């Protein structure tokens, strides 16, 4: 290919613009995987970050291994859907031994998805298929301030070769500014030295300083604080406001000084949904297409 | 009276019906799919007739209307024959037509015929001056002169305009048109004048060659014209005039300075219908005569 | 006197810090800190015990059990506090056995178990019911709500009522305990301080200033907790529970009730 | 607002920075007989020069690749060209140097998908099939018809008549007329835009599209440069709608359906070729 000097304006740059029509008329979908603890706040999480208490009221099709629940929703929102399915794990680090046997349910529900995927782009007649492949992976971190457990270590470098792994710090309301970051320095250190990699949203050419800047404190700021409500409270100033309120004070949602949480809803939502799915399609699943098949 | 017979051959799609219409100054020739002497000066003594055919079982006619589901039919090589009294100083005009060159898959047939039909004439002519009881005032139908009608292309001469003139030029005088001129700006038609000039040159292509001393303007202007650039028109307008009319502006076919139409009437039934008489009834036809007597 | 004292919980849940908020001053270090390879490395509990004398002249002993709940395997996690706890009433026994018995025989028996519940609203977990089922009966547990900051007021009567239902569902002996020989003043004392046990605990070794005030607590980006703020959480009542009300109860039960079943079950068996 | 609302309305503008970001492939065949401004009409079309002995011409397939780009878009555009094709006496068979072309890259796009590594992706199935006619004002002829039949069967077949300014406004509506006639009668299927509307209904009314080709530019009168062809009796605007369809291709092939050709292209044309070739 030659690079030519084109006279004028052609057109062929509405390309992308036809694709952003398209995009609108055909739906987007996306399938967000959710583990830790129960009793961590998970179920308030996605609650909270699709602004609807619903999240999971569909559900889709002694104990010694982890229990998965699927959950498929629907978002509408400007004209936009959202097909989203949040599976979520039930049992985590709740067994006496939570050696990989209790939690290889999660690798499964992740590669029958892959094999899905492969299973029907290898068909002769081969059709359209539902894309159910993990968009995401929300690893929830127990607000200890200490350091990240065996268990979360295992499970974490088990799965960051499979999904886009999203470490965030759970129920973060109890832990002191200090806390937060000792906490997130140390949880960082942890990953860098077991090699496991998280998802760095990407940067775009011909972009804002703004979005690029953003997308980098998204990275730096990893793992989030979050905290989960769809409940509204009276602050002390008394608005109204999505929080929680304790006799020791109002913590509200969507603050960023209480907690990051909006910096999570860029990532997964606002900002980077779309760079997950392709991460997972293009990088995640061609690598584990590449493993079975070579 | 002068006998005189003319061929017109050429690819469809090239304003040979157009040029006979405009020539008669009468529409006697419909055009295809459309399947009357309207001037004082013209008389049709013999109506068009088939004088020489080579097609495929059931293959409709160049007089069929327009049929769809046909379309994908190869009409093999058609050549009619008109009969028209002009205006002694009457002109008994016998006008040869092709009908299917460049619309069959393969075209060997077109030329195959075109000379089988021009030998066929020179062989009547050849067996009447032969027989014991002769005729003098017998019906000559040797073509006298030949129009190739070459395709607007812009480039030259492709293989077919070579067969087919190389395989004419053998009976009578050729004579290459630049047809529908008004396809070309004056850059591209003096262009392809001389791109077409070079092709002649390069492939031995024997075409008329326009040249006492008295003659030397005249000629040397109409071998300056070679091949001669007619635009033409079977339309009238509401004053009565030949014209076409495009979205951007009309085309006036009087007005000398666009075509070579006016000159190329003059030599066609003026100067040189004497000369291409005189040069195929006695050099070709009797270099002919002398080959089947060698 | 001599007062010994365990607490029992995950790494992180507050076990070092309520200790030394209770006795106000830097007794006992988190036996792990900000360190996962502090942990210790035979992937098992283990007893990690000091000694401090606090002025009444208290001998107090602090007994943290690194190891319990913070491994991937816990299958084996209170088994080195079952035989920790016995040891202590077995070495008693010994002593009191003993023809030419010592006068004063140190008393190294496990008084009081601090038992650290995570706050996450659930029932008790697998290892929660095994380790609470073989500790209630051989020394006084006083279950605790670590990090009771997490739950809203709602959420902590919830989840206190829901632990009560386990209490009773799996027959637990909780500490305080009644007898034929309280009083009724002491009766009603115990249905109190029972009827908020767990305790919802939250600690803090370092000062906060509110209105030029200063208090013992935590101050965040949104929050300001006062630990001896009765309105806030219950570490004034656990302090007056452990350190003035029950504390010569709490040793007159362990000698009484769990030595003495400890001590029967040994004989019948020999 | 409580609660803020979620971000989905933001995802189409995420996969716009995507796109913008990958940039685009467009490949194009220019199936017709020498001298129909073919190489005119892709100069004209990106408003630049991609394109610059024997008497008897083989049928024979010429790769220009190019790369162009406008406001940060990256398009790499492939012009596949069929020299030859039905500019001899015997063009028996023309049609299938262009066909096989179309069918191998089908293939090889197929073979390179089932690699266990398939991370570098030679991408060279024909996105549009343009076919020019010459406007000899009657219809279509046989090699025409034969040849448009094969290729609609495994691309996107757009049927033009080239130098449209070569025909009256009558003359081309009675040409357009009867091609339509034919395309429908034989059964060959041409590519439409999808209509879900008006302005797509407009360019289905214009197909087979008139088309006109110039690199210069002239006066149109208002002191502008327009490009033009320049007779003696009159200026033939490209742009202007009235003269000529090129506006309307422009719209099918790059402005706003090239999005629909590729995804046709991939998902029919490729996907049968795929299941024929499986089964
Ligand atoms: N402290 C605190 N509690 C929370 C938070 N989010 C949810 N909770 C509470 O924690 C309990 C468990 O939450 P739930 O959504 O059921 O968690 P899941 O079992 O992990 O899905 C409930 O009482 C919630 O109200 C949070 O950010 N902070
Ligand atoms: N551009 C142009 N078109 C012409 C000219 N003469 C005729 N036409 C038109 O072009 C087509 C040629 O058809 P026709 O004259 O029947 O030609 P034939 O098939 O070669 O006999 C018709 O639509 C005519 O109206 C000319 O000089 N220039
Ligand atoms: N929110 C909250 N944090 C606490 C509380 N008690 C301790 N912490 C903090 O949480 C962490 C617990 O660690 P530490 O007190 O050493 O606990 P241990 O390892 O269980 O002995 C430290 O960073 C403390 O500052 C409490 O009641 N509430
Ligand atoms: N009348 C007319 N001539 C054109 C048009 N486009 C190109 N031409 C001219 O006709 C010839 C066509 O040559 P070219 O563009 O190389 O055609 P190709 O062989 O099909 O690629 C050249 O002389 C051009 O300047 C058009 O729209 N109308
Ligand atoms: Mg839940």
């Amino acid at each position: 290919f030659i690079r030519r000097q084109i006279n004028g304006y052609v057109g062929f740059a509405n390309l992308p613009k036809q694709w952003h029509r398209r995009s609108i008329k055909n739906g987007f979908s996306f399938n967000l995987l959710c583990v830790g603890p129960d009793g961590i706040g998970k179920t308030t999480l996605m609650k909270t970050l699709f602004n609807n208490d619903d999240i999971e009221a569909n559900l889709v099709k002694q104990r010694h291994k982890v229990k998965i629940k699927s959950y498929e929703s629907v978002i509408e929102e400007n004209g936009v859907k959202l097909n989203l399915n949040v599976i979520d794990t039930e049992g985590f680090g709740d067994f006496l031994n939570n050696d990989q046997k209790s939690w290889d349910p999660i690798i499964k529900e992740i590669d029958s998805r892959f094999d899905q995927y492969l299973d029907a782009e290898n068909k002769i007649n081969r059709h359209s298929i539902n894309d159910k492949r993990i968009h995401a992976c929300l690893y929830f971190i127990e607000p200890t301030g200490h350091y990240l457990k065996p268990l979360d270590l295992k499970f974490m470098q088990s799965v960051y070769e499979k999904c886009n792994l999203i470490p965030v710090i759970a129920k973060s309301d109890i832990l002191t500014d200090e806390e937060i970051l000792s906490f997130k320095k140390t949880i960082m250190n942890q990953l860098i030295q077991s090699n496991i990699e998280l998802f760095k949203p990407p940067i775009y050419s011909n972009d804002d300083a703004e979005n690029s800047h953003l997308s980098e404190r998204l990275f730096s700021s990893l793992p989030y604080a979050v905290i989960g409500s769809n409940d509204i409270v009276e602050n002390y100033s008394g608005n109204q406001v999505r929080g929680r309120s304790y006799p020791w004070g109002v913590i509200e949602v969507d603050n960023d000084n209480h907690s990051d949480f909006n910096l999570l809803k860029n990532l997964l939502i606002k900002q980077f949904m779309e760079e997950l799915k392709e991460r997972t399609s293009k990088i995640l699943y061609e690598n584990y297409r590449s493993s079975k098949l070579a | 009276g002068i006998t005189y017979t003319m061929l017109l051959c050429g690819p469809a799609g090239t304003g040979k019906t157009a040029f006979a219409n405009n020539l008669l100054e009468t529409k006697i020739f419909p055009h295809k799919y459309q399947y009357i002497s309207s001037n004082p000066e013209v008389k049709v003594i013999a109506p068009t007739k088939v004088v020489s055919f080579n097609s495929k079982n059931g293959i409709p006619s160049y007089v069929s209307e327009f049929d769809p589901m046909r379309a994908n039919l190869e009409p093999g090589i058609t050549i009619t024959s008109t009969s028209l009294e002009l205006g002694d100083d009457t002109v008994f005009f016998n006008l040869i037509m092709t009908h299917g060159i460049g619309e069959n898959l393969d075209d060997s047939l077109c030329s195959e015929e075109v000379m089988s039909y021009l030998e066929q004439q020179f062989d009547i002519v050849l067996a009447e001056e032969t027989r014991i009881k002769r005729n003098p005032r017998f019906e000559d139908t040797r073509v006298h002169v030949a129009l190739y009608f070459i395709e607007p292309t812009g480039h030259g001469l492709r293989e077919v305009d070579v067969e087919l003139m190389k395989s004419i030029s053998k009976y009578t005088n050729v004579l290459p048109i630049i047809t529908r001129a008004d396809s070309f700006t004056k850059e591209e038609l003096t262009q392809f004048r001389k791109n077409i000039m070079f092709d002649v040159e390069r492939y031995n292509v024997p075409i008329y060659k326009f040249e006492d001393l008295e003659s030397m303007e005249e000629n040397q202007a109409l071998a300056s014209l070679q091949p001669f650039a007619i635009i033409t028109s079977d339309t009238r307008d509401s004053e009565g005039r030949y014209v076409r009319e495009y979205p951007w502006g009309i085309i006036s076919i009087d007005d000398d300075k666009i075509s070579d139409l006016k000159v190329l009437k003059n030599v066609l039934f003026g100067s040189h219908l004497q000369e291409f008489k005189d040069t195929t009834q006695n050099l070709l036809y009797e270099n002919y005569r002398s080959e089947k007597l060698s | 006197f001599q007062f010994n004292i365990m607490v029992v919980g995950q790494s992180g849940l507050g076990k070092s810090t309520l200790i030394n908020t209770l006795f106000a001053s830097h007794l006992i270090d988190s036996a792990t800190g900000d360190d996962i390879s502090a942990l210790p490395v035979t992937k098992t509990t283990e007893m990690k015990i000091s000694t401090h004398t606090l002025v009444v002249r208290l001998n107090i002993n602090v007994i943290d059990t690194p190891g319990f709940g913070d491994f991937i395997d816990n299958s084996k996690a209170w088994e080195p506090i079952v035989k920790y706890i016995k040891e202590q009433h077995s070495q008693y026994l010994r002593k009191e056995l003993t023809a030419q018995r010592e006068r004063f025989i140190t008393d190294t028996r496990v008084h009081a178990i601090l038992y650290f519940l995570q706050p996450n609203g659930k029932e008790l977990s697998r290892l929660d019911v095994e380790a609470l089922k073989r500790l209630t009966e051989i020394a006084n547990v006083i279950p605790v709500i670590g990090k009771s900051d997490t739950l809203t007021l709602d959420e902590r009567t919830e989840f206190r009522e829901l632990i009560q239902n386990e209490f009773e569902k799996y027959n637990f002996k909780i500490y305080p305990y009644d007898s034929e020989e309280l009083t009724d003043e002491e009766l009603e004392l115990n249905r109190s301080v029972r009827s908020i046990i767990p305790f919802a605990v939250v600690g803090s070794e370092n000062e906060i200033e509110i209105n030029g005030e200063t208090f013992r607590g935590r101050k965040t980006r949104w929050s300001a907790i006062n630990v001896e703020d009765i309105n806030q959480c219950d570490f004034v009542y656990l302090r007056e529970f452990l350190i003035r009300t029950h504390l010569q109860d709490l040793i007159e039960t362990t000698s009484y009730i769990h030595y003495e079943g400890f001590r029967a079950r040994q004989l019948i068996a020999l | 607002p409580v609660p803020p609302p979620v971000g989905i309305s933001n995802l189409p503008n995420q996969r716009y920075k995507i796109v913008n970001e990958e940039g685009g492939t467009f490949t194009v065949m220019l199936c017709g007989e020498s001298g129909l401004g073919k190489t005119t009409f892709i100069n004209t079309l990106f408003q630049t020069v991609l394109k610059r002995e024997p008497i008897r011409k083989t049928v024979e397939i010429d790769i220009t690749r190019a790369l162009l780009e406008e406001k940060h878009f990256e398009l790499r555009v492939n012009v596949i060209d069929t020299p030859g094709f039905g500019d001899n006496v015997n063009n028996n068979k023309a049609w299938q140097p262009l066909v096989d072309f179309i069918d191998d890259q089908h293939d090889s796009y197929m073979r390179q998908e089932q690699q266990p590594y398939r991370t570098k992706k030679f991408d060279l199935r024909v996105h549009a099939v343009l076919y020019f006619i010459r406007p000899t004002g009657h219809g279509l002829k046989p090699i025409d018809i034969e040849t448009m039949k094969r290729l609609s069967t495994r691309a996107n077949l757009i049927p033009v008549i080239a130098k449209a300014d070569t025909l009256t406004a009558q003359e081309l509506q009675q040409f357009k007329s009867r091609i339509r006639q034919v395309i429908e009668a034989q059964e060959i299927r041409i590519f439409t835009p999808p209509l879900d509307v008006e302005h797509a209904r407009q360019l289905i009314e214009a197909m087979p599209f008139a088309i006109v080709g110039s690199e210069k530019k002239f006066d149109n009168g208002q002191g502008t440069q327009v490009v033009a062809r320049k007779y003696p009796w009159g200026l033939v605007e490209i742009e202007n709608d009235s003269h000529c369809d090129f506006r309307k291709l422009r719209a099918l092939l790059l402005r706003t359906y090239l999005l629909d050709l590729i995804s046709t292209t991939q998902e029919m044309h490729y996907e049968t070729y795929r299941r024929l070739r499986l089964e």
